[PDB]
RNA sequence: CUCUAACUAUAAAAAUCUCUCUUCUC
RNA sequence: GGUGAAAUUCUUGGAUUUAUUGAAGACUAACUACUGCGAAAGCAUUUGCCAAGGACGUUUUCAUUAAUCAAGAACGAAAGUUAGGGGAUCGAAGAUGAUCAGAUACCGUCGUAGUCUUAACCAUAAACUAUGCCGACUAGGGAUCGGGUGGUGUUUUUCUUAUGACCCACUCGGCACCUUACGAGAAAUCAAAGUCUUUGGGUUCUGGGGGGAGUAUGGUCGCAAGGCUGAAACUUAAAGGAAUUG
RNA sequence: UUCGGGUCUUGUAAUUGGAAUGAGUACAAUGUAAAUACCUUAACGAGGAACAACUGGAGGGCAAGUCUGGUGCCAGCAGCCGCGGUAAUUCCAGCUCCAGUAGCGUAUAUUAAAGUUGUUGCAGUUAAAAAGCUCGUAGUUGAACUUUGGGUCUGGUUGUCCG
RNA sequence: GGAUAGUGGCCUACCAUGGUUUCAACGGGUAACGGGGAAUAAGGGUUCGAUUCCGGAGAGGGAGCCUGAGAAACGGCUACCA
């Protein structure tokens, strides 16, 4: 893979996680 | 590695440098790395001077010339003709192609 | 691609601990997974000297040996290529509950 | 900046004397370039040196015969015992039959062999040979 | 040049700045978190008994194809659970399932060996015995 | 031992690939 | 129109061009270079104001006031976020008409946020010269930029001196360049990447096989985007660098 | 002149002798508090001197086999590279041979190797790596210069001529 | 001032606001008793030190104490907890 789209990838889970997270509460 | 000793760029202590637009495919490239050519040429073509010679008012006509740059990005460039991939040893001179007739 | 290879047989019988199977799907990494003719789904990994010889695919009947120590495996062996399969079916060494034709 | 002179010296010393060169203009010029020039000079490696005052700092300029090989310093002054003098001549000079390491003692500036007759010893500056 | 530093009075660094880039060294970074200690089912043992459940055969990778008969074991000491490798041709069979199994390193620092995917350990006594010494036919298992 | 003049004008589409890798000593 | 070819789209309410005008915001073409300024980002119409700085000149002034620097701080491209102002161009999203097996991609037209601003966050970029800063030395050659040197110098022109602009020989500083190795490097190459086994000028900050992974977790800054800090379990005999021949 | 005396030696033989002796027994004695054991020593105690040396290995690394038979990408071996798919110098055996030797073989640690933790002694252009840039406290380091030469006597320690 | 055999916030009363710390305090971990040492070896170092010697600590865990010059003893007591 190109890294760029792999580090955009991670983020983007980290977003939707985190997202997860706020959900939660 | 290093392709290019001058690094391919001509930037060399500026920092950074307006972008230019290329001629054919609008792509923007620094104006240094910007392979550019004196676009001179009589308004006429020579083929056709005659008959604008000999049929025309205001006898010795100027017949003036059209002025104006071309600014390629490199990939047009090389695809156009207008820069050749050369050798290694012949990439360090930097001399036109020996003023192209003299 | 045959110049860089090694370049009518007869079937063979199950033999005290093998058992002709039919394959289900394809599993991925180069394992398989088959019906063995006694109701049970078991799954099977390709052979050495047959991984990229001689090719197989879904709804073949196929010779396995099985793996004394680990029933669930078992490990495919010898192929039979639509013709003596019907002489399998026909011999009635495995029971007839499964028919492959086209 | 620089930090020690001494080091600055023996430096062009070094330079100027690989490219073959016979002469050397040393620019800080301060007592203990002078100490050592005069414990090089003894023991042979260069010729008749001078000294230029200057109203400041003054200047050297040294002769050279060629007879020099390799000079050095050892910036950080180590502090040295009388024993671990053996250390440093292995690990720095060529061979026991010649070298000097260079070192300021309680009588002053001497080098290694002088260092050991005397029975004293203080702290390294250099290495020649 | 050569950007350390080289002042007298500048140890405290050239010891503490030593002090970080030691933990480079992965030897050393297990040494000092003792991870021997948590992960690694040895506890810094060179040697465990287990109980064996299962006999299994486990694959081998692109270049050599062979079934490595492995073989599942619960470790006494902790209660965890790894594979082992048998460690002679006919001895799969001299393990008799449900046995008390002693278990060694594996001849690359807890690493996987050759070409058995996801093994770290060989075997070496079985009921008491040493396995090589049943399988040089010396001493026989007890089969208790 | 005297010098610095020419010049042109193209781009449509074309994906994939199963083995088998093997010594240098007089 | 537009393209490789075409269609979408606008057009006898006359589109396209042909002239005058006027509005808006945009940018400052060509001058434009192996040239300049700045710490870096970056900086290009004119003019005035505001403060600032480099280098050069100095038989001017003080006398170690110096260098790098954990901690702390200021700037910090573009995109982004607030809010208010503007709203031309160009264009993420979306809408389209093509190509193709599919193409919600590359080509083609419209079009939102942005693109420009005004105060505040963001602090990341291949923020690259992939060369940390301050020092000293070492080889030949030219030009070029800034200053200052000397010409019985040239045209300048105001008769003549003065300037300015040039020519020469300089010198100090700056971006750089060419040749070479007699130094290095593994080489590509470097005038520093030399003065390093003949191993020590002063100094900060980084790395220890590749993956796992800049991921897990805890802090910490931020509204948010996310940034800084930062592993391990585990998995492998390679990954990687430069060059050679095909 | 082919010789061949093996004339001088070395080895190789299930040929063949007589020597020598301990491990073991054991009279005793010593040894000890008592004793064992050792140190002595009667008498016993070597012929295949069965009174029997193992442990790993023979592709490379690395000393040693391209010998035989078996298995046939299976079993297995292999710390790494790799061997094995019908002529296997790598498995499994037999025969030879290598290495160490009453020792040798593993496994997890640790040390030298490791100039792969670099203070002596590492790299930072692209192989991992120079903070985006600057200021700045602590830390680190920080220009040169303030009695050097001379004269004497004299103590010795070395090599002189040697007594 | 008390208490100690005796100095001492050692403790009590009344005062004051000081003490240490980026020269790493405080906190956390140590499968760490410290040391004489052992392995290792061009030099420089790295690792280990439960243990033949020296100190320290403990006698299941904590506390309390009599006797005695000497113990907070443990093959000596008291109590709690297991
Ligand atoms: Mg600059
Ligand atoms: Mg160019
Ligand atoms: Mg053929
Ligand atoms: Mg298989
Ligand atoms: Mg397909
Ligand atoms: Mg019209
Ligand atoms: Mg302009
Ligand atoms: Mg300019
Ligand atoms: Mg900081
Ligand atoms: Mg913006
Ligand atoms: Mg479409
Ligand atoms: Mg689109
Ligand atoms: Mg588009
Ligand atoms: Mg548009
Ligand atoms: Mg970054
Ligand atoms: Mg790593
Ligand atoms: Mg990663
Ligand atoms: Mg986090
Ligand atoms: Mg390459
Ligand atoms: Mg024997
Ligand atoms: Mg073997
Ligand atoms: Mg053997
Ligand atoms: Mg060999
Ligand atoms: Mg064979
Ligand atoms: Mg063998
Ligand atoms: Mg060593
Ligand atoms: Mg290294
Ligand atoms: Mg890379
Ligand atoms: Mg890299
Ligand atoms: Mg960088
Ligand atoms: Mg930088
Ligand atoms: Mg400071
Ligand atoms: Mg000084
Ligand atoms: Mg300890
Ligand atoms: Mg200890
Ligand atoms: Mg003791
Ligand atoms: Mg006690
Ligand atoms: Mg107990
Ligand atoms: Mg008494
Ligand atoms: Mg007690
Ligand atoms: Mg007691
Ligand atoms: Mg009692
Ligand atoms: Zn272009």
């Amino acid at each position: 893979m190109r890294a760029k789209w792999r580090k955009k990838r991670t983020r983007r889970l980290k977003r939707k996680r985190r997202k997860v997270r706020a959900r939660s509460k | 590695p290093k392709k290019r000793a001058s690094n391919g760029r001509n930037k060399k202590g500026r920092g950074h440098v307006k972008p230019v637009r290329c001629v054919n495919c609008s792509r923007s490239v620094p104006k240094d790395k910007a392979i550019k050519r004196m676009a001179i040429r009589n308004i006429v073509e020579a083929a056709a001077i005659r008959d604008l010679s000999e049929a025309s008012v205001y006898a010795e006509y100027a017949l003036p010339k059209t002025y104006n740059k071309l600014h390629y990005c490199i990939s047009c460039a090389i695809h156009a003709r207008i820069v050749r991939v050369r050798s290694r040893t012949d990439r360090r001179i930097r001399a036109p192609p020996q003023r192209p007739r003299f | 691609k045959g110049r860089r290879g090694k370049n009518k047989r007869e079937l063979i019988y199950k033999e005290e601990g093998q058992e002709y199977a039919q394959i289900t799907k394809m599993l991925g990494n180069g394992r398989v997974e088959a019906s063995c003719f006694d109701g049970n789904k078991r799954m099977a990994h390709i052979r050495g000297k047959l991984r990229k010889k001689v090719w197989m695919g879904q709804g073949d009947i196929i010779l396995v040996s099985l793996r004394d120590f680990q029933d669930d495996q078992c490990d495919v062996v010898h192929k039979y290529n639509l013709d003596e399969a019907r002489t399998l079916k026909n011999q009635g060494e495995l029971p007839e509950n499964a028919k492959i034709n086209e | 900046t620089r930090t020690s002179v001494l080091a600055d010296a023996l430096n062009a010393i070094n330079n100027a004397e690989k490219t073959g060169k016979r002469q050397v203009l040393i620019r800080p010029s301060s007592k203990v370039i002078i100490k050592f020039l005069q414990v090089m000079q003894k023991h042979g490696y260069i010729g008749e040196f001078e000294y230029i005052d200057d109203h400041r700092s003054g200047k050297i300029v040294v002769q050279l015969n060629g007879r020099l090989n390799k000079c050095g310093v050892i910036s950080p002054r180590f502090n040295v015992k009388i024993a671990d003098v053996e250390k440093w001549t292995a690990n720095l000079l060529p061979a026991r039959q010649f070298g000097y390491v260079i070192l300021t003692t309680s009588a002053g500036i001497m080098d290694h062999e002088e260092a050991h007759r005397k029975h004293v010893s203080g702290k390294i500056l250099g290495f020649v040979y | 040049g050569k950007g350390k530093p080289r002042g007298l009075n500048s140890a405290r660094k050239l010891r503490v700045h030593r002090r970080n880039n030691r933990w480079a060294e992965t030897t050393y970074k297990k040494r000092l978190l003792g991870t021997a200690f948590k992960s690694s089912p040895f506890g810094g043992s060179s040697h465990a008994k287990g109980i064996v459940l299962e006999k299994i055969g486990i694959e081998s990778k692109q270049p050599n194809s062979a079934i490595r008969k492995c073989v599942r074991v619960q470790l006494i000491k902790n209660g965890k659970k790894v594979t082992a490798f048998v460690p002679n041709d006919g001895c799969l069979n001299f393990v008799d399932e449900n046995d008390e199994v002693l278990l060694a390193g594996f001849g690359r620092k807890g690493k996987a060996k050759g070409d058995i995917p996801g093994v770290r350990f060989k075997v070496v006594k079985v009921s008491g015995v040493s396995l090589l010494a049943l399988w040089k036919e010396k001493k026989e298992k007890p089969r208790s």
